[PDB]
């Protein structure tokens, strides 16, 4: 960052405490791009979400790895296991049309309309100071510039997202 | 164990492991010579064996979308505002407030955990309902968010056994028929 | 009664034992302390002296009067500074207080932004693994500094 105060830098830590060191450098703006990966924030923290839903450590860890999608026939276990091993997540921005709908009524319409699940949004609480809020309730509406975090095989069908009014695409 | 084996084998267990060829060692039922991939692995499948080095793929899914490791990172550590991250950087472990009715509004904004197709309002399509009915109506009636099935590795008819393990399954289309042995991810 | 080292030269005291000097975060924070010297020990129980009869000496010269001697913090583990002591106890106005120097906890006990200088010493082993790697726990305690509010 002293040869280049502009770059994006992504890098691993081993503890938890000492990642604080890096909001210490007057360069590393996290809302840039600079985010630093703990590994031991991430290995305890998906241990413990299986200790609530046992599971996650590899319902998570399969949804940010390109995995190879081969067809297994024969099998049965494998083969409804291998149709969720090809599901990745992707960010891509509400359509105009969505806008002053709450957050319930919104999952069905991608989930039913768009075959996607959608799974969380960035609230535009402020633009310094915007939340990222998994599955609200009634108490939300769709603000214009809200993005939608989706889980989906294709990186083509969670751009009909985008796409979605009620003119030609519902 | 005493009946007042109960599980025995059914104790749900959890591993990190260092190396990633020593999965083959945790269960007896294993099919894996030395190059089938962890992820193929049934201790990966059904989710009683954490590597570390499945995070090692986290930092090239990084780098192409930026809002995908604060995606996990919520969901996983609860909280971890930057704003909270910075006061344990402060001084400390954690520091204790008088609970004002607006820090009582960061309480509920989503429990994550599991539930069966044996009771409940549920019941009724987790027998032989659609999955798409079941997902629809959680959000419709009690909002949670139905994102994966934790299905038995025996649901299909295979001599009916005792074993426990369960595998996962990522976000199941409208289709694909129930069996009342499966949990389901919510939130 | 009288202190003043014989040869009339430095500044000298009573032999003090170890736990009347040591601190803890809520004892200096009561000590009002400023105008003060932190001095930040990288240190070990098995790593070299350092020798810091060298630092506190010209800091208790004669040419100073006792109401202007600096007062003096070190900021490092104990099981370093049970090895100093014997040098340093019959110098006045010396305390310690035992923690790392990168919680900001202890950077802020000993009131950090009134003192007038911030000494950070590298009392580790020397030449570890490389060259260019070795003093990182002194740049990672300076920038801490420069970057509390």
């Amino acid at each position: 960052k002293n040869y280049h105060p502009k770059i994006r830098i992504i890098t691993q830590m081993l503890q938890y405490h000492n990642k604080a060191h890096l909001l210490n450098i007057p360069s590393w703006n996290w809302k840039e791009g600079d985010d630093a990966i703990c590994l031991a924030e991430l290995k305890l923290g998906f241990i413990a979400q299986s200790c609530l839903a046992q599971g996650l450590s590899t319902m998570l860890a399969n949804l940010f790895s390109m995995r190879s999608f081969i067809k297994i026939e024969e099998d049965t276990w494998q083969k409804y296991y291998l149709e969720g091993v090809s599901n990745e997540m992707y960010t891509e921005y509400l359509s105009s049309a969505f806008v002053g709908l709450s957050f319930p009524t919104v999952c069905e319409l991608c989930f039913v309309k768009l075959k996607l699940l959608m799974i969380a949004i960035e609230y535009k609480s402020a633009n310094r100071e915007s939340r990222i809020l998994i599955n609200p309730g009634n108490h939300l509406k769709i603000q214009e510039g809200t993005l939608g975090f989706f889980i989906a095989s294709d990186a083509k069908e969670v751009k009909r997202a985008f796409f979605y009014c009620k003119a030609c695409h519902d | 164990f005493d009946d007042s084996i109960t599980t025995g084998v059914n104790i749900p267990i959890i591993t990190e492991l260092v190396n990633d060829t020593n999965v083959q060692f945790l269960d007896q039922d294993d099919d894996d010579d030395p190059d089938t991939e962890l992820y193929l692995t049934q201790p990966f499948a059904c989710g009683t064996a954490f590597a570390v080095s499945v995070l090692d793929s986290l930092m090239s899914a990084t780098y192409f979308n930026d809002n995908i490791l604060t995606l996990i990172r919520t969901l996983v550590t609860g909280g971890a505002t930057p704003e909270l991250e910075a006061l344990i950087a402060e001084e400390n472990a954690l520091r204790g407030g008088y609970s004002t009715p607006q820090t009582l509004a960061n309480r509920d904004r989503c429990r994550v955990a599991q539930l069966a197709l044996l009771d409940g309002p549920f019941a009724d399509l987790g027998d032989g309902g659609c999955y798409g009915d079941l997902f629809c109506k959680a959000l419709k009636t009690y909002n949670m968010l139905c994102f994966g099935i934790y299905r038995l590795r025996d649901a299909h008819l295979s001599t009916p056994s005792q074993c426990t393990k369960r595998y996962v399954i990522t976000n199941p289309p409208y289709e694909f028929e129930l069996v009342p042995t499966d949990l389901i991810f919510c939130l | 009664v009288k202190k003043y080292d014989s040869t009339g030269m430095f500044h000298w005291c009573a032999p003090k034992e170890i736990e009347k000097v040591i601190l803890t975060r809520s004892e200096a924070a009561m000590t009002v302390l400023s105008g003060h010297v932190v001095v930040c020990i990288f240190g070990d129980v098995s790593s070299a002296l350092i020798g810091l009869r060298n630092l506190v000496m010209p800091l208790r010269a004669s040419n100073f009067h006792y109401h202007e001697l600096k007062h003096i913090v070190f900021v490092g583990s104990i099981e370093y500074l049970k090895r100093e002591w014997e040098t340093l106890h019959n110098f006045p106005k010396v305390s310690i207080l035992p923690g790392t120097p990168l919680s900001r906890a202890d950077l802020r006990a000993v009131n950090i932004n009134l003192c007038d200088m911030c000494v950070i010493l590298s009392a580790n082993q020397n030449n570890i693994d490389d060259t260019s790697l070795q003093d990182k726990e002194c740049i990672l305690a300076s920038l801490n500094i420069k970057s509390m509010q």
